[PDB]
RNA sequence: CUGGCGGUGCUUCAUAUCCCUCUAGAGGAGCCUGUUCUGUAAUCGAUAAACCCCGAUCAACCUCACCACCUCUUGCUCAGCCUAUAUACCGCCAUCUUCAGCAAACCCUGAUGAAGGCUACAAAGUAAGCGCAAGUACCCACGUAAAGACGUUAGGUCAAGGUGUAGCCCAUGAGGUGGCAAGAAAUGGGCUACAUUUUCUACCCCAGAAACGAUAGCCCUUAUGAAAUAAGGGUCGAAGGUGGAUUUAGCA
């Protein structure tokens, strides 16, 4: 039920990264290593090259949450200042206001 | 405007005061005070013409 | 007319029960209970004088609907309705006559203050005609009544604040009393401790100011307070330093020393010393970065293109 | 020309309420904060979420009372719920009223688990302010 | 037409009592007509029949200063009194001075749970304890940020795991094992070095 | 999709675009054909449980529309405005 | 209103360290003059001053879509409200903590509290 | 008669402003950054104030809705519609705005014409309403913050959502690898340095000399990973030659 379809592009890319973290993490570590030669690093290299596209964080842009805008979206609010703008314009977010100093 | 229209500059001269002018006093007085500053520093050692001579010398602000 | 009896008989409604229905069960309570209780159980979490909630008299607030002057059958009571803001004029008039007899016989307030008192309008120039008749009947020489109902509009001036008093000398440890100030110029701070009557050196935590100024125009700075006063050695110091580079350490340091020895000074050279200006803070802060411009002061290049 | 919340002048015959009678600076002058939560600080989380159930409330809120509605709402937060305090428009039957807050209460719980208890204030006119 | 208990309810009547709940301002329910609402150049604050700025507020109505100390002084019980501890926190740290730190934040919304706020330390005294006195020449420089100028807070600090309960079961049994791999000296214990000296030892 | 939709009176005075409402639609009587003790039936005076098939909720919609079709025809009543003068303006016209 | 003492072992807080954050004034004053006085119902001593600020402001585009020129400023405030208790019985703490928190300003009033816990040895 | 316009006359103001004075930088070469677009299977919207260090706060792919290759009728959405419509809007923002007026309801005048209504030692003007004003925040009410009103620019946006008419109905749609990130041709801006306090060192302001710039490559692709743009580690430790009007802000 989103608008564009870069959301769900997005929403793929970033559950087929979630999917796998721990093997990803072991053979980040295993790589930049000056212990063991170097056949057991290529073959982690082989190894993680095997699994399939998509799944990888590589893959996921961080735009906003109404219809995929990559335009100065804050990945603390997560959607971009569309309506959030509009809030801290009439006053709904506790304290995020305009900086009156 | 950076300058505040209440704060103003102050009056460093003193050798005259070692001794109308009561009234000038009290008006010096009644007067919104600032601090000096450090470059133009107004003390024994300010020369008029060098302290212009190198006011004008000053390169990147280093008086 | 009705809506201001109306809305005070509300708020004395509203008093009674503001005092019974609480525990302030005393009627005679003040704006201080009221303002307490807008504090705590009226969090307007905004500060504005105005928009708070402000429930007092009415007639302190309100711009008050001036009742009908007559009743029935007409007949205006006031022998000056038709000049247009009846008072103003009755009292140009009671003016004249009284100038014209004192003839025969030979600060100011603001616009809002009188409009608050009474409800008419009130221009510029007619302001300035009434100011010009009073001077004249000031200074035209007249008798002692007309004179004291005229001033008695001249009310108070304000004048406080003007000449310095002694700093917190502190008379503990020794006879020697020791005071304690502090200085502040460009986000900067430094506390001075200077001792009273001891030649000897002026430290800085162990550094005399010898071997922390090597600049020569620094030395004078630090000087002047000693130059001024001329007692060249005869107090030590054992100032504090946090924040700040160079020449900020160096005012805030003197404007602590010059405090200090304020703190033990004749009262004629400390008031030429605030004079000079070395015992308050110049308020000159860095630039800021705008944000809808590129450098520090300087905007867009070519916005305009 | 800059149009945020502050409206335009066109003609002083401008009914407009007390909240829309106030521009978008006055939130720490005139104005104050009408939704409330922790996502707004320096700093905590749980901030996209809270507004978009706040922007998805009014709404809901606003659909379910079609016009009965005086002014905006002032959402609030106080435990496992979302506190509604609303200016009723004096248009249906308080039986109706009553019926449409029970149901829509219900199907809140039963929905997203979180019982949303809203409060009401009939008015019967809208609480006019200014003349713009 | 009149609502109920608003403006013709009882004067000095118990307050705590008109707000036992907590819920928003509701102007049909105040017999205090306060004047909220911003002033015109020639107008005055709306009236409070229906004023939004009163709903914003967050609303202490409930819960009057007379309120709070009623419901203080009847909540006194349901808790347990402490003994004359002494405070100052002397005795305590005379006696007990272990002190693991906690805090734990608040949010709103559906969610509740927060572990940020999961923050804790491993402050256990070794003297204090009374068990490897032994440790004296090894803790005082294995361990690491410690060995203070002026005070002494010795803390075996050992945050490696989330939980407090199980943090200090974790600390016993390290205590336990530090007493039996301790009493065993290892190697270079005594024979330290010959630049670095914590505690005198020979040789220099 | 949610994040498509937002008020009415925004975008009726777009469509409009002059420069340079839930009639038809009740809100009472559920848009599903049901039955329930509120209204519909005796105001609690037979109070039940029912529902109704959704062929009656599609005869309802239809009369709804029927009813919309009938106000907008209303809509489009005549009305008389004498001629003054000259035809289709106001020159003797009282 | 029972007191319900049993006779187990329960925890004794030392020094409890207590912060309240807040972005406005009035709201924080108001919040700090209950919890006061709730402290001073409850028997126990405080002690505030006066922090600054936290500026942390995010300035972004002024236009949703396109023009860059002039950006806009959006900061959020907090001043640190230090009202920290000292010994109080793990019991007597809960009340307070659960007295607190049924009233809690939302969003505003953020209140952040540090226990310290002993914790009997072997 | 109203307005526009005048190298249109007179009078008063501009206080970094319009000049009579002064500062660092563009008008000399390389990397990044854009644009019209020739390469192309490669969105490109504004393209003189109102558009480009705008998606750029970054073009290995993610950005890319473009085709080389495959996909489908229930089209995750009772779709996509980035297929035209923003010179059809809601909404958003920019100059004038370095401003002070803008108006409902009334009255008077012009033999009652479009229209005008100012002379305080006072000749017809009264003016709720909006704004300047005023009011409010951090460190005060100052300095920094919010507003800069009616309106020209049919100012820009289907490109955050729907949107006046048309259509793809077995796609004009999006989804799986690839790519556009070098300049046919024109060019602004951020950094490297155009030399004697540039580059080297000590006293934490006790002095001089040759008279200096990996700017990019290659692997580990950093930061990740199906697959690698200024790189943390092994090869450029040199080479450029303050430029003529004009230009940006700046009273401490
Ligand atoms: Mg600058
Ligand atoms: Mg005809
Ligand atoms: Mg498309
Ligand atoms: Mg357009
Ligand atoms: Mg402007
Ligand atoms: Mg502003
Ligand atoms: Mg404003
Ligand atoms: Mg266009």
């Amino acid at each position: 039920h989103y608008v564009d379809w870069r959301m769900w592009r997005d929403v793929k890319r970033r559950k087929m990264a979630y999917e796998y973290a721990d093997e990803r993490l072991r053979i980040n570590s295993l790589r930049k290593n000056t212990i063991l030669p170097k056949i057991l690093q290529d073959v982690a290299d082989e190894e993680i090259a095997a699994l399939p596209r998509d799944s990888c964080p590589v893959r996921i842009r961080n735009r906003c949450v109404m219809t995929s805008r990559p335009r100065g979206v804050k990945r603390r609010w997560r959607l971009s200042r569309i309506v959030f703008r509009h809030l801290a314009d009439h006053g709904q977010l506790s304290g995020i206001q305009r900086a009156t100093w | 405007s950076r300058y505040s229209p209440e704060f103003k500059d102050p009056l460093i001269d003193k050798e005259y005061y070692r001794k109308e002018e009561k009234y000038v006093r009290e008006l010096k007085k009644t007067q919104l005070i600032k601090a000096a500053p450090a470059g133009k520093t107004s003390s024994v050692f300010e020369d008029p013409v060098i302290s212009k001579f190198t006011n004008m010398m000053m390169i990147g602000g280093n008086k | 007319e009705d809506f201001i009896k109306k809305q005070i008989e509300e708020f004395n409604i509203g008093k009674r029960h503001l005092a019974n229905m609480m525990g302030e069960d005393p009627e005679t309570f003040t704006q201080e209970d009221i303002d307490r209780a807008i504090a705590y159980l009226f969090p307007s979490g905004l500060f504005e004088k105005r928009a708070r909630p402000v429930m007092k008299h009415p007639e302190q607030i309100f711009p008050r609907q001036r009742a009908i002057q007559w009743g029935e059958d007409g007949r205006p009571f006031h022998y000056l309705f038709y000049t247009g803001k009846q008072s103003y004029y009755s009292l140009m008039h009671d003016v004249y006559g009284m100038l014209l007899n004192l003839e025969k016989h030979q600060r100011w307030l603001i616009k809002e203050e009188l409009e608050e008192m009474l409800v008419e309008k009130l221009s510029d120039l007619d302001y300035m005609q009434f100011i010009r008749l009073l001077e004249k009947l000031l200074t035209s020489q007249c008798g002692a009544a007309e004179e004291e109902f005229v001033q008695r509009f001249r009310r108070s001036v304000t004048l406080e604040s003007k000449k310095q008093l002694i700093e917190p000398v502190q008379y503990d440890e020794q006879g020697m009393a020791f005071s304690k100030s502090e200085g502040k110029r460009k986000t900067a701070k430094a506390e001075a401790i200077v001792y009273k009557h001891g030649s000897g050196r002026i430290k800085v935590n162990g550094i005399d100011y010898q071997l922390y100024f090597p600049i020569t125009q620094d030395r004078e700075q630090l000087m002047f307070p000693f130059h001024f006063v001329d007692r060249l050695g005869k107090h030590d110091v054992t100032c504090t330093v946090s924040g700040g580079g160079r020449s900020a350490q160096a005012g805030a340091i003197r404007l602590a020393m010059a405090k200090a020895l304020c703190s033990f000074v004749t009262e004629d050279e400390v008031e030429w010393m605030r004079q000079a200006g070395l015992l308050t803070t110049d308020p000159r802060v860095r630039e800021r970065k705008k944000p809808g411009q590129e450098g520090a002061r300087r905007k867009f290049t070519w916005k305009k293109r | 020309k800059n149009r945020a919340a502050r409206v335009r002048v066109s003609k002083g015959d401008k009914p407009v309420t007390y909240e829309e009678a106030h521009a978008p600076h006055y939130i720490a002058h005139r104005k104050g904060w009408l939704s409330l939560h922790t996502g707004n600080l320096d700093g905590e989380d749980h901030a996209a979420e809270r507004t978009v159930e706040d922007v998805f409330l009014r709404k809901f809120m606003w659909g379910t009372f079609p016009g009965c509605l005086a002014d905006q709402l002032v959402l609030k937060r106080r435990g496992n719920q979302l506190e509604i305090c609303a200016v009723v428009l004096r248009q249906l039957s308080p039986h109706k009223y009553y019926f449409l807050v029970g149901y829509s209460e219900t199907l809140l719980s039963y929905f997203y688990k979180c019982p949303v208890r809203l409060h009401l204030q009939t008015v019967p006119s809208k609480v006019v302010y200014k003349y713009l | 037409a009149l609502p109920p208990r608003t403006e013709k309810m009882a004067v000095d009547q118990d307050w705590p009592s008109v707000y036992p709940v907590a819920a928003p301002f509701k102007p049909s329910a105040v017999p205090l007509p306060v004047r909220m609402g911003y002033p015109v150049k020639k107008g005055v604050p709306m009236a409070k029949e229906g004023n939004l700025e009163l709903l914003k507020i967050p609303n202490f109505l409930h819960l009057t200063p007379v309120a709070i100390k009623k419901h203080c002084e009847a909540l006194k019980d349901f808790c347990t009194e402490w003994p004359a501890a002494l405070d100052s926190d002397e005795k305590c740290e005379k006696h007990f001075p272990i002190e693991i730190d906690s805090t734990d934040y608040v949010s709103s919304g559906p969610s509740v749970r927060n572990p940020r706020a999961r923050v804790v330390v491993l402050r256990v005294k070794l003297s204090s304890l009374n068990l490897d006195d032994h440790a004296k020449k090894k803790l005082i420089k294995l361990v690491g940020e410690r060995y203070c100028k002026t005070t002494d807070v010795l803390t075996i600090k050992t945050d490696r795991c989330p939980l407090r309960r199980q943090n200090y079961d974790y600390a016993v049994y390290l205590l336990t094992v530090l007493y039996h791999e301790s009493w065993n000296t290892e190697e270079w214990e005594k024979s330290k070095t010959e630049a670095d000296m914590e505690e005198y030892i020979w040789e220099n | 999709s949610f994040f498509t939709k937002l008020t009415a009176d925004e975008l009726w005075k777009g469509a409009l675009a002059e420069t340079g409402l839930n009639r038809g639609q009740i809100i009472g009587e559920g848009r599903y054909g049901f039955l329930w003790p509120g209204l519909n039936v005796p105001l609690m005076k037979v109070q039940t449980i029912a529902q109704r098939s959704k062929e009656e909720q599609e005869k309802v919609e239809a009369d709804m529309i029927q009813q919309r079709e009938e106000w907008d025809r209303k809509k489009k009543m005549k009305v008389k405005r004498e001629r003054g003068w000259s035809g289709n303006s106001w020159g003797g016209i009282s | 209103p029972v007191v319900t003492i049993s006779d187990e072992p329960d925890i004794l807080y030392k020094r409890l360290s207590v912060l309240v954050k807040g972005h406005d004034k009035a709201v924080l004053d108001s919040y700090e003059y209950f919890a006061v006085l709730a402290a001073k119902e409850l028997g126990i001593s405080i002690k505030v001053h006066e922090p600054p600020r936290k500026i942390e402001r995010f300035t972004l585009l002024q236009s949703v879509h396109i023009y860059k020129k002039h950006r806009v400023q959006y900061e959020m405030r907090t001043l640190y409200r230090c009202l920290e208790l000292e010994h109080l019985t793990g019991s007597t703490a809960d009340v307070y903590l659960e007295y607190i928190q049924r009233n809690l300003p939302e969003g505003v009033a953020m209140e952040v509290t540090k226990t310290q816990l002993e914790q009997l040895p072997e």
